[PDB]
């Protein structure tokens, strides 16, 4: 009867899991699987062949860390099963065979990904029901709006979804394979100019922490670079795990600049502002005014200081001066997809949109293409 | 005359049938029943005629035929087997505490003393007076019983052609971890509370004792008083028994000094002081250490070093290595446990020497052993208990299969080799040397950074594919072992803390050089007798192996005492309680081993309407049985045919019943 | 069934033998073989051609003492057999053909040494099983840790082995051929400045006793030398076997100083502190903090007074001030390798790691390379 | 007027210097500086405090040899000045104050290295002009191609640079800190298995000579090891300077194997073949076919026998079977960087790309960041 649904926002970098109706995810941990890369010499020490989540980062210095998801696509289907098993049993401490599960996926992913998630849910974990949602719709659900264009940016992909009065325009949906992971790689590359070498996968986590703590978005790039070159007031220090101290200057704002200039990492694509403007201009002329004032930002990559100010400046430069530009960046936008999924999964009217086990048995794994979206 | 005595003669033996027959016997005030040669006794909580000389002469010898079941039948059967085979025999009285094993042992002792010697009864008087001392030193209050024996009493009555010589008492499978650790709503052994309650005041002032709530070794349970027990009266009775048993005032004073020393040693704490390269435990207050030293007549500095230091001693040097807080705690607990064990051994040795025998040619052994234990919260002690019970159930199943083979051979049939799956896999799962659970526990007790979680992970890794072993779904600190009595879940919470029982040579040397004679004698004897057993589990396994090795030179006889109701109501019975007791006592293992016997006349007279309309053959025999057999198109390999009995009924019974109801469906 | 294993820690200078499960070695004696060098004139006196162990030091004044092991490598394979026979029969009073044997070896020795030990054990003494362990792992076993870097120093070699959570990093293993024997030789050399001449091998033992009794490590070398030169309060006397009394001053702390300045004996290598720091810096950045606080010292050469204080001072000078430096020097570190071997050989799970006689018969002496380490 | 430019290819291990327009370097000598480590007893003998180049290897047995460059980064700025002074005056016999100088550097070095080289050239040696080039571009210049991916491997670093029609893709540039020096260290480590001990810096040169003369690359590792173990036909002898003869077997091909399996020396990086394939796959899909057939190998570490065959085999295994794989390994690839620099510095159109002294005076040492690359 009272079977609480499970909301699992398995992103490329973080797993956000919890119960429907809650205000925050119950379990948040990195989506990594680690394996030992050294020689075990003590008897009985070395009987574990895999580490998932936070225990993979506690043992970070002897493991090889691998991500099962790149750019929103699950490429390793055994590590993904390990991560899902960890989430269901060790983290949520719940039995999946008695809870409906709600999962999320990027708008323009291959269909085999969704079919394989459906098969794994219905055959390995024996869930009673299933649904796969689109992350931007859940961002709107969490934002308390029915009209707006969502710029979601995790660390796999960046996509734009314009929605008006609950109606989506699929032809105006954008997608970029440029997100937090590429920012971490670019910061790792440009940290070599000061003589800092981060090579292994365990140092990728240190570089990611540096990026989260120190990096920010400059309102204007050229004068910021001139100020950084003409003085030393923009430099900050960071302490490495072994006690060494590093210092970074213009690398603080040069790393997030690749979101607006993808040419830094050798991509021909346009910036996030131009992508958003292009997505808006692909909609009806009667929809554009409402979309201009409902720019909803979601994801962890949108958490840089000053990113909303620059997005508003760029859109104002692009859009006509008559329109009013608003960038909605709630302080909890890092969990907006999960919050929206929790809101949606707790609705009583939503109970008729689940993919039940009987429907799967009847129609194969392809039922998810007509039941979802 | 509706009930039956021996259920072996029954044609269909099922759990429901056994329960129905047992409750029918109990409702007629018939306590004792027979399973082949295995007796079953239900405690009635009421005085019954289980005594009287007329019963003795009625059961004297083989003149009765064992038509009525009684313990005297077990006694005279053991006597007859001894006189036939010229070999010793043992009688194993198992069962839960309060199920009636104690008075069963006393009645057996009285019957043997009455029928063997019948001229002198001094042996039974001398061995009965030692019972209160053992009961006070070996029982404790648990969450299931208010007086439970935590050890196995081994009484050996020596006989020389009907002449009762001296008796030897031995103890086995004593719980070492209860001396220093007790769970919620349970106490330590009764002796400490009796000593603290009934001691004379000036003795308490001399020993600086206080109320039981202050001591750490006793207050862990939180309920130091039993509602319905008088400690002072029992303590005075124990004094009377010691005075009868020749224990002088000096010996009693020494025993009280040892117990007070254990109690005071239980109240020593340590602090984490900072050293140049480690954390070192130091005693908080030296009052307790000095009190223990004064009570035991040993050096105070020697005791403090034996508690807070580790000695690496080769020929050319002797190095002192400071211990941690946990290591010091383990050392103190090990000292307390070894002191208690040595004291109990000394008491039993003195009691045996008081009634020492002369020759050793024949002997009757009586074992009063505790049975299966399945509580709500389940831990290491019950794991050892269930391991011992599994090793006893091995012999029980061996005896049952021997009786089954004897039944098969006695009937005029070509005796085949009957399949039988013993409980060896469970014993291997628990205590096999390569990767047994207890072996993993012993390995983790010396590994550098081992805790309970690592031990659980090792157990899960090594035994994940065992059918008997089962893991919890959620990451709970527990595991499940499928015993003969069902699935039992063990909570791994202090398995490593309860297993550390290592006492080093420095402590033994300190205790040998004492100013009192009894303690020095005990520790000198222990050092002379002492071994790679440094843990509680290893010593328990060694003691159990000794007990088993004492028990293959004879054919055991089993007495299974049950319990009809937990409220001790004399007459009230429950079916679920009977099922639980039958599962725990191993009686249903006989039913499991059986899988099926029917007389040839019964089914001929019953199922005659399945093939023909009414086939009333006047001449019965094996030929008509075979005719009715292959007229039904049934393979001969799934059943067997003899004279009348041993007609195997694996699956033919179900199909025969189905055909009978199908035939009777029309009319 | 209950076949107790034998632990034999045959070092360059001392043999440490005993039974698994004990708290101390049963037999400890020098690893020397002596032969007469004079003329026997009494009939019947002089029928013994070799003396092994303590009996070689009782007759020290008529014998030529030779060591079968230099720098952890067995160079004399008949004297080694004599020593092993002595250990098994005259010292332990046990029959080797019914006891598994555990032996130790330096981390970076030639493979022929290990193969020859295996062949001698399996063909001359007919042991039922065998294992060869690494001494630093046994030091960690005795120390009750799974993470730490071990500085073992006997009198043949000095090596560093960093281990984290039971995983060894073989690329960070160091080795120095500078140990107690070199210290004895250097003390013998610098004792000639006061006119004391020790030449023969029998006087090497006297110099070794002097070094063990009087030598210590100075916290700082230069001010210690200044104090020793400006006064005479650091001088101590020693009595020779024939009654002569010698006095030594700055030689007390100049001898152990070659551990931190190998240039005194003409070596280009770095001190033990710099070697330990270099070994730490070759590990992962996430391992260094735990290693800095788990510096385990083992062996007889680490028994000098004040050596741990100077090691901590030097590592603190080298390592960043943020990290916390701990030097673990247990009072029984002279027997830590044997204690760890005894702990390891008594484990029930270790019974599957022995090299059985059948495996040797099948695979030749080369089985030890894949079965051990 | 006719001021001939100087090309100085100062690598981590060798200095390759000469005049622009020549076909071969004029001066080639090791990049080492030696200092005495013993006691001078003869009057007048011991007045030299430093030895640079070949004279540092003639006196190898009394000196401490140090390299001013590790992994392509100059760490000692006084020894580097000594080496440059030696090159300009004692080797080339030319006055640097009247010749433009062309220098080389690894693609992803710290900027301070380049700025310091510029400052030293313009302030200490007073050169009239300067340029800093990338070694892979010079390798392509020497190879006579404009399209191709270059695998340069000296003894400091290994890097990949894909270039198409004279256009470089900086985002696909790889770098490994695994090269000849690490191979020498690994060979020194694995030579201890046969009992050969090389400790000092002077024996590092002997080990390097052994590696150059005897080591080779096996086409397949496992069957080569099986053949070496099953026979003794792969063993070769080497004569040490004092007459001792050493013999090595599988160490001949186990040393260069760490280029394809960096895990032997405890690195998590991928082999050179996988690094090259990854660099190719980071380029445009229309560039990959031309790059697959223009794999240019340069440097001294690429001089092992059979390295090109194994590189082709590995790339063929990785790349699709449709493509055609070509490995270009010219016999003079040890000097390809210098040859390309000589070709580039002699061009008449290149005279406008020099960094003149006036530009340096105007713009400080930071002019090199915008004038070069
Ligand atoms: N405060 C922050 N500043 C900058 N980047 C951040 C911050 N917090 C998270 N990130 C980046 O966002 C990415 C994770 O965001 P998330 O939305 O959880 O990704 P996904 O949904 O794909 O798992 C990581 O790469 C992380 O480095
Ligand atoms: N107290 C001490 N002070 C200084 N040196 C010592 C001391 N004890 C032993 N040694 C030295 O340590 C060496 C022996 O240590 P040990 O660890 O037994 O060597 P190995 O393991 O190689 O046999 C000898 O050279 C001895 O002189
Ligand atoms: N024939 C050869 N075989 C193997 N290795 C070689 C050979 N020739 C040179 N090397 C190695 O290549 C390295 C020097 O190459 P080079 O390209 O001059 O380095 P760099 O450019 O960094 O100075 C040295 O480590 C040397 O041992
Ligand atoms: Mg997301
Ligand atoms: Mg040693
Ligand atoms: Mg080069």
């Amino acid at each position: 009867d009272e079977t609480t649904a499970l909301v699992c926002d398995n992103g490329s970098g973080l797993v956000k899991a919890g119960f429907a109706g809650d205000d925050a995810p119950r379990a948040v941990f990195p989506s990594i699987v680690g394996r030992p890369r050294h020689q075990g010499v003590m008897v009985g020490m070395g009987q574990k062949d895999s580490y998932v989540g936070d225990e993979a980062q506690s043992k970070r210095g002897i493991l090889t860390l691998k991500y099962p998801i790149e750019h929103g696509i699950i490429t390793n289907w055994d590590d993904m099963e390990k991560i899902w098993h960890h989430t269901f049993y060790n983290e949520l401490r719940v039995a999946p065979e008695e809870h409906p599960t709600l999962l999320t996926e990027a708008p323009l992913n291959p269909k085999a990904n969704r079919e394989k998630m459906t098969q794994i849910m219905f055959e390995t974990f024996n869930v009673p029901a299933m649904y796969v949602a689109i992350q931007a719709v859940l961002s709107l659900y969490a934002s308390g709006r029915t009209t707006g264009i969502v710029l979601d940016s995790g660390d796999g992909v960046t996509h734009n979804v314009p929605i008006y009065e609950g109606y989506a325009l699929p032809h105006a949906i954008m997608r970029l394979d440029l997100a937090g992971r590429d920012l971490t790689d670019y910061l790792m590359k440009i940290l070599t100019e000061r003589g800092y070498s981060f090579v292994t996968t365990a140092e990728r986590e240190i570089v990611r922490d540096i990026k989260e703590k120190l990096c920010y978005v400059a309102l204007d790039f050229e004068n910021e670079m001139a100020t950084a070159a003409s003085s030393s007031s923009l430099e900050k220090s960071y302490e490495l795990p072994d006690g060494q101290v590093i210092t970074i200057g213009n690398e603080r704002f040069r790393c997030p600049e690749t979101l607006f200039q993808p040419s830094f990492i050798g991509m021909e694509s346009a910036g996030i502002h131009e992508t958003t403007y292009n997505s808006i201009m692909k909609c009806d002329i009667d929809i554009r005014k409402d979309l201009y004032a409902n720019n909803v930002m979601s994801g962890g990559t949108t958490m840089y200081p000053g990113i909303a100010d620059r997005m508003q400046k760029e859109i104002t430069a692009l859009a006509p001066s008559t329109m009013k530009i608003k960038i909605i960046a709630p302080p909890e936008r890092k969990y907006s997809v999960w919050i929206g999924g929790s809101i949606l999964a707790s609705l009583s009217t939503f109970q008729q949109m689940w993919i039940t086990k009987q429907e799967y048995d009847e129609a194969g794994p392809s039922i998810v293409h007509r039941k979802c979206f | 005359e509706d009930g039956v005595e021996d259920m072996t003669q029954l044609e269909d033996l099922q759990e429901t049938t056994v329960l129905a027959n047992l409750k029918t016997r109990f409702e007629r005030n018939l306590i004792y029943t027979y399973i082949g040669s295995i007796l079953v006794s239900v405690n009635p909580y009421r005085m019954f005629a289980i005594y009287g000389p007329e019963q003795v002469q009625q059961y004297s010898g083989r003149a009765l035929g064992e038509n009525p079941p009684h313990l005297f039948a077990i006694a005279n059967l053991a006597f007859a087997k001894m006189l036939d085979a010229k070999q010793n025999q043992c009688v194993i009285i198992s069962g839960e505490s309060g199920s009636g094993k104690t008075e069963a042992t006393k009645l057996i002792l009285r019957c043997l003393a009455a029928m063997n010697q019948r001229r002198d009864v001094m042996q039974q008087i001398k061995i009965l007076e030692a019972t209160p001392l053992l009961e006070a030193f070996g029982n404790a209050k648990t969450v299931r019983n208010d007086n439970s024996s935590r050890f196995g009493k081994f009484v050996e009555i020596f006989l020389e052609g009907g002449v009762i010589c001296g008796a030897i008492t031995s103890q086995y499978l004593l719980e070492k971890s209860r001396i220093v650790f007790q769970a919620k709503n349970e106490r330590n052994y009764h002796i400490f509370y009796e000593l603290l309650a009934g001691l004379p005041a000036q003795l308490r002032q001399a020993f600086s004792l206080q109320e039981a709530e202050t001591y750490y070794y006793l207050n862990q349970g939180g309920n130091c008083e039993i509602a319905g027990k008088s400690d002072a009266d029992d303590f005075r009775r124990l004094l009377a028994a010691m005075e009868v048993l020749g224990f002088t005032s000096e010996d009693q004073d020494s025993i009280f000094r040892i117990l007070a020393s254990i109690l005071h040693l239980g109240n020593v704490y340590f602090e984490k002081h900072e050293t140049d390269a480690q954390e070192v435990a130091s005693v908080v207050s030296a009052r307790e250490i000095q009190a223990v030293a004064e009570l035991l007549q040993v050096s105070p500095e020697g005791l403090q070093k034996a508690i807070t230091f580790k000695v690496t001693e080769t020929i050319r040097e002797k190095i002192f290595t400071p211990l941690t807080v946990e290591s010091a705690v383990d050392a103190r607990d090990a000292i307390a446990k070894v002191l208690y064990a040595l004291l109990f051994g000394w008491l039993i040795t003195r009691v045996n020497a008081l009634v020492s025998p002369k020759q050793d040619t024949l002997s009757i052994a009586i074992l009063d052993i505790y049975g299966f234990e399945d509580l709500s919260f389940n831990s290491f002690e019950q794991l050892c208990i269930n391991y011992a019970n599994e090793n006893l159930q091995y012999l029980f199943n061996k005896i049952v299969f021997q009786e089954e083979q004897e039944e098969y051979i006695r009937e005029q049939m070509d005796w085949r080799e009957i399949a039988f799956a013993d409980n060896q896999p469970c014993i291997n799962l628990i205590s096999l040397k390569p990767y047994g659970i207890l072996r993993i526990l012993d390995d983790q007790c010396c590994f550098p950074q081992a805790t309970d979680h690592t031990f659980l992970q090792k157990c899960h890794y090594h035994h994940g594919a065992n059918p008997l072993y089962s893991k919890p779904k959620m990451p709970l600190p527990e595991f499940t072992i499928k015993h003969y009595a069902g699935k039992v879940t063990y909570q791994v919470h202090k398995f490593l803390d309860k297993n550390h029982d290592q006492v080093r040579q420095d402590v033994l040397d300190l205790f040998v050089h004492s100013r009192t004679r009894v303690v020095a004698h005990l520790f000198s004897s222990h050092a002379a007798q002492t071994y790679k057993a440094h843990t509680v589990a290893a010593k328990f396994q060694q003691s159990l192996l000794d007990l088993v090795e004492k028990m293959e030179r004879c054919n055991p006889l089993f007495v299974r005492c049950l319990k009809p109701n937990h409220k001790k109501e004399p007459g009230l019975f429950e079916p679920d309680v009977m099922m639980a007791q039958l599962r725990y006592s191993g009686v249903l293992e006989t039913v499991r081993i059986r899988k099926v016997r029917l007389p040839f006349q019964v089914f001929i007279d019953r199922y005659r309407c399945l093939v023909a309309l009414k086939l009333n053959v006047p001449a019965d025999g094996d030929m008509c049985v075979s005719l009715l057999s292959r007229l039904c198109t049934v393979t001969p390999d799934m059943y067997r045919v003899g004279i009348s009995k041993l007609f195997l009924k694996e699956h033919l019974h179900q199909l025969l019943e189905s055909m009978r109801e199908r035939v009777q469906n029309r009319a």
